[PDB]
């Protein structure tokens, strides 16, 4: 990864790869990206590593969830499936302990 | 693009990122190099700059030159920030850890062009840097006799060559033998705290001392100070923090009293405090008196009328140095005014300097702190020569925790530069041509020095670099015959750690920049 | 004063922005008319700048009607201007089309495929979709007029003309076949010039009907001349009938008392002896593109003769076409076969509170007018649009007699035969080649979700019957939203506008996924 | 050449890197030396003429319309309200001069103005200016020297003070007190001998109290073995 | 002191400055380099959209305000001219050499020196190209031709489709050839009409085996088409007499005016009469035909183009063998028009292209031509296949005419910054160093193709180098003189092979004009800007 220098609103410089600081740093104005922001933030304070992770999946399940919809899936259809494939990774997880 | 209706970012937000932010980032440290690249060498100038207030520094210093300009581009600050680091860690080379970095970005420059990966070029720069530092500390000559004559000729050359490139550059001798005598007689901190530096206006720079002891300016004498005698053979100095003088007793203290007698004893009882503390100081035999709180009138009539000298509001630095030097202690009560805490010291005279009337305690055997008096013409030539007897401090203080001189002159970075171009013709080749370019980058000093000095720089590059090949390792650029030298013999010394910490500082300046990939630049907040 | 090495207003952007931009552009232009497509389209309304109301649902006049400033949505419009010049159907299908091949070739952009592989792919993806289209096609016999109205019904019944469909058709298609005409081995229609179109608000649309003839909003010079003619000789001139002045500077000098009278008299005479070189022919109509002076309407009535002056130069063109008459200049030099016999009937009669001029009866005319009668304007002008695009692929199938099923039907067939293609290539391109040949679903599916039924389970239908052997006529029923053979409901499609959709849409992706950088700013420099 | 740099990078976007940095001003190179050898230059012309015995006075206006007639070079420079930075260097030099010695405070400038004029010609052959500060250096030390060959002992005894006269007498000579000249030299020289310490040590000034009142005439003036009190 | 009412920079500032908008304009352009290069979007502040390729026309539009940016934009403009192709190389080439070049001067390199450096190194490697790296045609054919069309019409949007455009180009340049005296073949592209009407794809463009008009016939009572065409080709109006200025018409006796009136017209009658009379069938005219006229022509079945555009008529007549004719005056006074005036075509007719309609002349007599009619999808594609078509039809001309093609994708660059980093050891002891980077900034023409196609462009070029360096220093390894870059797969491979061809005019025009304007800017050590 890339370092990123963000500079604030009040010339404080941050040069850093670490997704949570740099999310902290930036002047977020949409709300679904305040949510997807606080997300990662509750991650940081829980574990402490994998915000970009939290990021990343995220992102990815939006897209994917756009496609679906498009396709003719509705939302409510889309949400059960996310919620029944993520109870199914959290039960396959476990087994992966190298 | 597109409106997007709701925004992600605050409107106003700056971004820039790819190959051409990195390129952008390289010119800035170009433009931040360009503004220190005359200033190195025995043939630098000085540069001037001129606040919003109005006030004119002139410097020589690349640090101070650099945190005058006011910065503000994200990239440019690292060369800024390094250039403190190394002023900070080593006192001297904060040019050459500017004009180092910068040209290390400019030789990958070309390579990032053609989209090279950064995480390689970082890489070559910190198996680099790692390589020249240990030949540094490999081929660093140091002497194991612990002679103090070879000492203190070591710390007389590092001092004049630190020396050697500012105004004061013609009496180097003359200031190198000072710092050098005023660190050894530092006893065992070398705090910078304990080296008094006094500018004076006018006379030569020849009329510059340095005191064996303290010297600091008369403070607002009272009335009655000139009755006081301005010269002692033997005196015993008391350093107080006490006020002397008539007062309140204490500021929530409030006196009630219904009769007259009552009240003519309070007045007397007030009276007697301080007389009680005046006869307490004047029992113990000293005869200079020195406060860090003001001293009142009555107090200096009293002790003009015993032939003592009184000195209130003395700085709380020079009580210190004045501590350090007579060896007393500072008491806060006079109560216990024994032959422990008193001061000694063989002279003690106020004389006239300029202008001005200075307190002078020679004479200390033992004293642990020294006084540098500079003179000059100007605000700014005292400033300056303050700077530059800093920058010879640092390193005499360097030198004196050890003693690993290279020879300077750019003969050091020639050698690394052979050496590391010698590394890199044996290795696969991709790490090569990033080698080559920072041994090609290490050339930067000479070059300089001698495009500064107008020489060509090209027929002296070609000649060190035919003769560090051929052997030699302390080849450098000889300033005043326009030609090479063994400035190991010239006694161009350097200490090793300055070219330690400059490689290092750089080194991890370019890693850092280019590094970045992306800037993001919120818009301001409060604008006003 | 800056340096400036560009001019100070002039912006650069590069990069995948670039590229992001101009699909999103496209799918926004997608979008906009994405629900008028289908049987089941509504309608829109759209507000002139100048004041006027254009209320449709064809692609085209929506598109054009919008005011965009992201060059891509500029492309996208000049694309649906394209395509309804070239065919005058498919508008909304092309840019639907191209929405979706563009919003697939994001997809691959997005990982590290350069655009050239994708505009490759792109290119061979075309080429078999052309041939696919020309396997699948089936003939058809111009003669039958049965057929000729069917395929022309499936081409309106998106269109709101639809409740009058066997009216509309025949009116298309009689006017599509007497403005056919061929000449000197060159064969035309000409529906642009030919074949006008004339509106009169008011009235019933059952009682709009193609005239065997012209008719223009003109009327008799002087109300002594008749206003119907049975069997009428009609000449035709494009001169004025009155006195000009000459090209040269011609000043005359007068000295004697009596050139003044005599100079009047010759200009009266010069009238007289045009309006005899007229009579000359015994005509019944004299029509003028340019003015006719009073003293020659008197030595016409004196004749019987009808005079029609300032009428259009398109109209004049047309009443010689529909009369069989050649347009002269020049009296002196008329000739018997300039008169125009063959109209066999002249009417002017009042409709509303203005007149019109009727040419109703010509034996084999080579042009026609159309007569919409209606409700308003904004009705009258839609039924016009609906109309012309009748008549554009009436004559679309007249010069290539090849059909092709409908409905979604050919779409899901050329997907099918393209992913059976793509799993031999094994390559790097194969990817883009199955995400465009699968993009073509979108007509299908915009087809389904106007209708309203659920889209996934009826694609995957769809789909699975596709799989099979002969079901390229297998598409979607527009109106109860179920999998019908389109040979059983009968609507089919001209090969010539599929094919035009096709490699429009296919070229458009081609030339926006081609741009990665846009300045902007700099003057005209004229 | 001014200004400084001004790019704006060669990708069109912005290429910021000091603050108001389009509103600063930058001089590099030989022309700024030019310029300030020109300025220093026009300090010195502008002060010689006031030196010597026929020197000539500059009538001094501060900001509050005060006038200050006055012959002496530090305070002349001191009252002069100038804004470039190579004055102000001038200005500081003749203060410098001032508190060591008191007297030659308009020489100094002079003799700057003199060697900057002649480095300015120096520079135009391609002498690298630090050459001329060290030619400049080597040449103060032989004059110095040279001074110290040539000097001459005077004798500082209070029993004859005819040397110490005359030398008052010559410091005196270019100042408008030069009628009363012998009265002046006279006064300063008892002022000095009486408050001072014999040993060739310091001369404490806060001992000589200088008192003016206007009326009477200057040779009214006269030194007062005593305090002389503005009460009753 | 100068006192001159403007801004001056001199020294380093103005040469950095120079070099930094040099390399500006460098970068605006070098994204649209090789097959993998990718086109530009420009937006003309009005709404007018550009999308194109070209170097020339991106410099042409964008407005400049630093003058060394404008000579390298006029730079370019004269390489169009002069070639048609390398527009972008050129550029590219002059900035680079200019920043190595101001990197020397940095080094303190008299810049004298650096002139001199460049032009050895210019006229040795135009030396070592005419003498190593040029193929002849001869033993080639058509398939070199074929293959430099193909390789010009890389990078843009008919890029895909060369296997066909490239049949077009040879088909319709081949098509005009003409021999002048001395014997050679001479081509006069630009003699090709390209018309451009959106429609069906790119596979449906045509080659006109004769001529086409974007002009309609005036009548609609004219035939549409005509089998045996009498083209007659003529310079002036078809209308009403009208006198000059210096004579006026005066009538004192009323009766002559209907005869001058009469007159007038009948005066252009004779001439119609006089012209048809030889038996004349169409009739193309620069000037206008008014409704009269037109009629005449009705009447005797006869096509009649009106404000036919001069270099349109005088190519239908050059290849029809008709005769421009300004008026109706022979040699005897009298006003006549003879048979023997007349060109000759297999057919004329007028055809419909996308609701829109245009005459073409089929198989004209005597003189073979060509026109060709670009379908693209909107007005913005036909532009630039308009323009993609002219570059290849330049590269097949310059081809035609110098038989000696070079191999392309940066092997002429390698081989001559190999040559040239050898050959300057021999030469000077600064123009050494000088030539040594004329070598170096070479190589920015490979390092950008091999960027453009996101490939590892230091690893690629140096596998480029050493194959160069092995075909030059081994006596009989000299076929890798023709390896250059494979941009699909990221290798170098054999170009010459490959197909991967293009003119020797290109490089050696191309270098002579980058050396003239990298000399030109480098002279420049100060700028006086008065203010306006
Ligand atoms: N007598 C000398 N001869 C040649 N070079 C010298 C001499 N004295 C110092 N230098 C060079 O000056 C360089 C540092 O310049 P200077 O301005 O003194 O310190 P800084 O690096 O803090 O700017 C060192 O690299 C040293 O090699
Ligand atoms: N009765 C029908 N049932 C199902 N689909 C139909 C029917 N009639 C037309 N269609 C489909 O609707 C589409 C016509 O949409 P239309 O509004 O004409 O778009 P465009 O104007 O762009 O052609 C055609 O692709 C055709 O296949
Ligand atoms: N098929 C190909 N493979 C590799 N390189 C090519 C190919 N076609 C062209 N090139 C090279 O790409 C370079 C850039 O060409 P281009 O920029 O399109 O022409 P211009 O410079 O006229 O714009 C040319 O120098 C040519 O040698
Ligand atoms: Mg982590
Ligand atoms: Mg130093
Ligand atoms: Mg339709
Ligand atoms: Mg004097
Ligand atoms: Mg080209």
């Amino acid at each position: 990864g890339m370092n990123k220098m963000v500079i604030n609103h009040l010339e404080k410089l941050f040069v850093t790869n670490d997704a949570a600081t740099i999310l902290r740093e930036l002047e977020v104005q949409h709300p679904a990206a305040k949510m997807i922001v606080m997300a990662s933030h509750m991650q940081e304070q829980e574990v402490g590593d994998g915000t970009n992770f939290v990021l990343v999946f995220a992102g990815a399940l939006l897209e994917l969830a756009e496609e679906l919809l498009r396709i003719g899936l509705s939302v409510s259809e889309v949400i059960e499936g996310y919620e029944i494939a993520c109870r199914k990774a959290h039960e396959i997880l476990p087994n992966l302990v190298c | 693009m597109m409106p997007t209706p709701v925004i992600l970012l605050k409107e106003g937000t700056d971004s820039s990122q790819g190959i051409p932010q990195l390129v952008s980032n390289i010119s800035a440290c170009q433009v931040i190099a360009e503004a220190v690249r005359t200033t190195l060498g025995p043939r630098g100038m000085d540069k001037l700059i001129v606040d919003g207030r109005g006030k004119a520094t002139i410097s020589n210093d690349g640090a101070t030159i650099l945190k005058l300009l006011d910065v503000v581009h994200p990239a440019a600050k690292t060369l800024v920030d390094i250039a403190k680091s190394q002023d900070a860690e080593v006192g001297d080379g904060t040019t050459s850890v500017t004009l180092l970095a910068a040209e290390f970005l400019k030789q990958v420059k070309p390579y990032v062009e053609e989209g090279l990966h950064p995480q390689i070029i970082i890489r070559a720069f910190r198996t680099a840097t790692q390589l020249a530092v240990n030949k540094i500390k490999e081929i660093a000559v140091t002497v194991k006799k612990a002679d103090k004559v070879e000492q203190r000729k070591l710390l007389e050359k590092c001092a004049m060559t630190a020396l050697s490139s500012k105004l004061i550059s013609q009496q180097k001798a003359f200031f190198a033998k000072m710092v050098v005598d005023a660190v050894m007689m530092l006893d065992d901190l070398l705090q910078l705290k304990m080296i008094g530096i006094k500018k004076v206006q006018g006379g030569a720079l020849e009329d510059s001392q340095l005191v064996a002891g303290v010297a600091f300016k008369k403070t607002f004498s009272y009335a009655g100070f000139e009755m006081q005698p301005k010269k002692y053979h033997n005196p015993k100095i008391a350093l107080l923090n006490v006020e002397l003088e008539l007062k309140a007793e204490k500021d929530n203290a409030e006196i009630r009293v219904h009769t007259v007698e009552d009240y003519q004893a309070i007045v007397d009882a007030e009276w007697n405090i301080l007389y009680d503390k005046l006869e307490k100081i004047h029992h113990s035999g000293a005869k200079v008196v020195l406060s860090k709180l003001p001293i009142g009138d009555v107090a200096t009539q009293y002790f003009a009328d015993r032939d003592m000298f009184c000195a209130g509001r003395v700085p709380e630095e020079d009580l210190k140095r004045t501590m350090m030097a007579c060896g007393g202690s500072i008491q806060t009560s006079v109560n216990a005014l024994s032959a422990d805490v008193l001061g000694r010291c063989q002279v003690f005279e106020e004389t006239q300097i300029g202008g001005e009337r200075y307190n002078f305690f020679t004479g200390c055997p033992k004293a642990k702190t020294c006084t540098f008096i500079l003179r000059g013409g100007a605000e700014q030539f005292m400033e300056e020569t303050e700077r530059s007897l800093h920058d010879a401090i640092m390193i005499v203080r360097r030198a004196i925790k050890n003693d690993s001189v290279v020879a300077g002159g750019g003969a050091i970075e020639m050698e690394l530069s052979k050496y590391l171009r010698d590394y890199s013709r044996t290795i696969p080749g991709k790490q090569q041509l990033l080698i080559g370019a920072y041994a090609k980058a290490l050339e930067i000093i000479p070059r300089q020095l001698c495009d500064n000095a107008g020489f060509d720089a090209t027929n002296i590059l070609n000649k060190l670099r035919a003769r560090h090949a051929q052997g030699g390792t302390w080849y450098g650029v000889d300033i005043n015959n326009e030609d090479i030298a063994d400035n190991f013999e010239a006694f161009v010394w350097e200490p090793a750690m300055v070219r330690i910490n400059a490689l290092t500082a750089a080194s991890e300046a370019a890693c850092l920049i280019v590094s970045v990939d992306e800037t993001i630049k919120n818009p301001r907040s409060t604008v006003d | 004063r800056p340096v400036l090495v560009l001019s100070q207003n002039t912006k650069r952007e590069s990069g995948r922005k670039v590229q992001s931009g101009n699909i999103n552009a496209a799918k926004t232009i997608a979008d906009i008319i994405r629900t008028c497509l289908g049987p089941k389209s509504m309608m829109k309304m759209l507000l002139d700048p100048m004041g006027g109301i254009v209320m449709t649902n064809d692609g085209n006049a929506i598109l054009r009607e919008i005011q965009v400033q992201h060059p891509a949505a500029k492309s996208m419009i000049e694309i649906s201007r394209t395509q309804d010049e070239e065919v005058g159907d498919g508008t909304t299908s092309v840019i639907i089309l191209a929405g979706e091949m563009l919003s697939v070739a994001e997809h691959f952009l997005e990982q590290q495929m350069h655009p050239t592989v994708v505009i490759s792919a792109y290119r061979k993806a075309l080429d078999d979709m052309i041939s696919t289209l020309k396997k699948i096609s089936i003939p058809v016999d111009i003669s039958d007029s049965d057929m000729m109205l069917n395929i022309i019904n499936s081409s309106i019944t998106t269109k709101a003309i639809s409740r009058w469909s066997s009216l509309a058709c025949n009116i298309a298609l009689d006017a599509v076949k007497m403005v056919q005409f061929e000449e000197n081995g060159r064969k035309e229609i000409d529906i642009k010039k030919y074949a006008r179109v004339e509106k009169i608000p008011g009235g019933i649309i059952e009682d709009s009907c193609v005239l065997r003839g012209v008719m223009i909003n003109k009327d008799v010079t002087h109300p002594r001349m008749r206003r119907y003619i049975k069997n009428p000789r009609i000449v035709l001139l494009d001169s004025s009938l009155e006195y000009k002045k000459g090209e040269s500077q011609t000043d005359i000098e007068i000295t004697r008392e009596e050139d003044f009278t005599r100079i009047l008299q010759m200009e009266e005479e010069y009238i007289q002896q045009l309006c005899e070189d007229i009579i000359q022919l015994k005509p019944d109509v004299v029509i003028t593109e340019k003015g006719i002076s009073d003293l020659a309407q008197h030595y016409l009535m004196r004749a019987n003769i009808t005079a029609i002056r300032r009428v259009r130069k398109t109209d004049n063109n047309r009443i010689a076409r529909a009369c069989g008459a050649r347009i002269v200049s020049r009296p002196e030099e008329l000739r018997e076969d300039d008169v125009g016999t063959g109209a066999g009937l002249l009417e002017i009669k009042k409709i509303g509170d203005e007149y019109f001029t009727f040419i109703t009866d010509c034996k084999d005319p080579k042009a026609c007018t159309i007569l919409l009668r209606g409700a308003s304007k904004e009705i009258l002008s839609e039924v016009e649009r609906n109309l012309q695009d009748a008549m554009q692929v009436c004559r679309n199938v007249l010069l290539d007699p090849q059909l092709v099923p409908g409905g979604g039907a050919s779409e899901m067939a050329v997907a099918h035969a393209l992913t059976e293609k793509s799993k031999a290539m094994t390559g790097v391109e194969q990817w883009p080649y199955r995400a465009v040949a699968q993009a073509l679903e979108v007509i299908p599916r915009t087809l389904i979700q106007n209708c309203g039924a659920s889209t996934i389970r009826l694609l995957t239908s769809l789909r699975a019957k596709h799989t099979q052997e002969n079901c390229e006529t297998w598409g979607v029923n527009g109106e109860t939203g179920t999998l019908v053979d389109m040979k059983e409901l009968g609507i089919w499609e001209p090969l010539a506008v599929k094919l035009q959709t096709y490699k429009t849409a296919v070229e458009t992706a081609v030339l926006l996924l081609r741009i990665d950088d846009i300045v902007s700013g700099h003057k005209k420099k004229g | 050449a001014s200004m400084g740099t001004l790019a704006f990078d060669e990708y069109g976007r912005p290429f910021l890197i000091i603050k108001d940095q389009d509103r600063k001003s930058r001089l590099m190179g030989l022309e700024a030396l030019k310029s300030h050898i020109m300025a220093a230059k026009a300090v010195a012309n502008t002060m010689r003429t006031s030196l010597g015995p026929n020197g000539l006075d500059k009538m001094m206006v501060d900001k509050d319309g005060d006038v200050t007639v006055t012959n002496d070079g530090a305070t002349i420079l001191s009252m002069m309200d100038v804004d470039h930075q190579i004055a102000k260097l001038m200005v500081e030099l003749s203060k410098s001069q001032d508190d060591e010695i008191g007297d030659g405070t308009t020489g100094v400038v002079v003799l700057a103005g003199a060697l900057l004029e002649e480095a300015e010609q120096l520079l135009d052959r391609g002498i690298h200016p630090i050459r001329i500060a060290d030619g400049y250096e080597q040449a103060a030390r032989v004059a110095i020297e040279h001074l110290d060959k040539i000097s001459d002992s005077v004798l500082v005894d209070i029993k004859d003070t005819e040397p110490l006269i005359q030398t008052a007498k010559t410091t005196l000579g270019s100042k408008v007190v030069n009628s009363c000249h012998r009265q002046m030299a006279e006064i300063a020289v008892n002022a000095v001998l009486t408050v001072a310490d014999m040993e060739r040590r310091d001369v404490d000034f806060e001992l000589i109290k200088v008192e003016g009142k206007v009326g009477g005439r200057l040779e009214d003036t006269k030194l007062i073995k005593g305090v002389i009190v503005d009460k009753d | 002191p100068l006192s001159v009412f403007g801004d001056r920079s001199t020294g380093e500032t103005i040469r950095s400055q120079n070099v930094m908008a040099a390399a500006s304009i460098a970068n605006i352009v070098k994204s649209s380099l090789g097959p993998v290069g990718l086109d530009k979007m420009l937006v003309d502040d009005i709404g007018d959209v550009t999308i194109t390729n070209d170097g020339a026309t991106i410099l042409k539009l964008l407005e400049v305000e630093h003058p060394a940016a404008k000579v390298l934009c006029e730079l370019a403009d004269l390489q169009d001219k002069e070639v048609g192709d390398g527009t972008t190389s050129v550029v590219i080439i002059a900035a680079e050499l200019l920043k190595n070049a101001d990197e020397l001067v940095k080094q303190k390199i008299h810049p004298t020196s650096v002139i001199s450096g460049y032009r050895l190194a210019c006229k040795e490697a135009v030396r070592y190209i005419n003498e190593n790296l040029i193929v002849n045609t001869d033993e080639l054919g058509r398939d070199c031709l074929i293959n430099a069309a193909k390789t010009s019409m890389s990078s843009k949007i008919i890029g895909i489709n060369g296997d066909f455009f490239a049949n077009m180009v040879v088909d319709a340049v081949l098509a005009i050839k003409y021999t002048d005296i001395r014997g050679q073949p001479r081509y006069p592209v630009n003699s090709v009409n390209i018309l451009k009407a959106h429609g069906r794809s790119q596979m449906e463009s045509m080659l006109i085996s004769g001529y086409a008009l974007n002009c309609v016939v005036g009548s609609q009572g004219m035939p549409k088409r005509i089998v045996n065409a009498k083209i007659a080709c003529l310079d002036f109006s078809l209308q009403k007499t009208k006198m000059k200025l210096g004579v006026q018409v005066v009538i004192t006796d009323p009766e002559k005016l209907d005869q001058i009136r009469q007159r007038e017209s009948d005066i252009t009658k004779e001439r119609i009469q006089k012209i048809l009379a030889t038996g004349a069938n169409v009739i193309l005219t620069t000037g206008g035909i008014d409704d009269m006229c037109l009629k005449y022509f009705v009447e005797a079945g006869a096509m009649a183009v009106r404000r036919v555009l001069k270099r349109d008529l005088k190519r239908i007549a050059k290849a029809s063998g008709a005769t421009i004719l300004s008026t109706l005056a022979n040699l005897e006074g009298e006003e006549t028009f003879e048979a023997a005036m007349l060109g000759q075509a297999e057919e004329v007719v007028q055809e419909r292209i996308c609701d829109d309609e245009l005459i073409l002349i089929k198989n004209t007599k005597a003189r073979t031509s060509a026109s060709i009619i670009l379908r693209g999808a909107n007005d913005f594609m036909c532009d630039e296949m308009e323009r993609s078509l002219h570059d290849a039809l330049c590269v097949v001309k310059r081809v035609l005419e110098s038989k000696s093609v070079v191999p392309g994708g940066g092997a002429v660059e390698a081989a001559l910054s190999i040559y040239l980093e050898n050959y300057a050891t021999s030469m000077g002891s600064r123009e050494q160093l000088a030539i040594a980077e004329f070598a170096r900034s070479l190589l920015v023409i490979p390092n950008t193709l091999a960027v453009n196609a996101a490939q590892d462009s230091t690893d690629l070029v140096a596998k480029l180098r050493a194959f160069h360096n092995e075909a030059q220093v081994n006596p009989e390894r000299k076929n890798l003189k023709w390896i250059g870059l494979d941009l699909s797969n990221g290798k170098p491979r054999d170009n010459k092979q490959a197909g991967v061809f293009e003119p020797t005019i290109v490089k050696v025009k191309s270098l002579k004009f980058a050396t003239e304007a990298a000399i030109t800017i480098l002279r420049i050590d100060d700028l006086i800007k008065l203010h306006p």
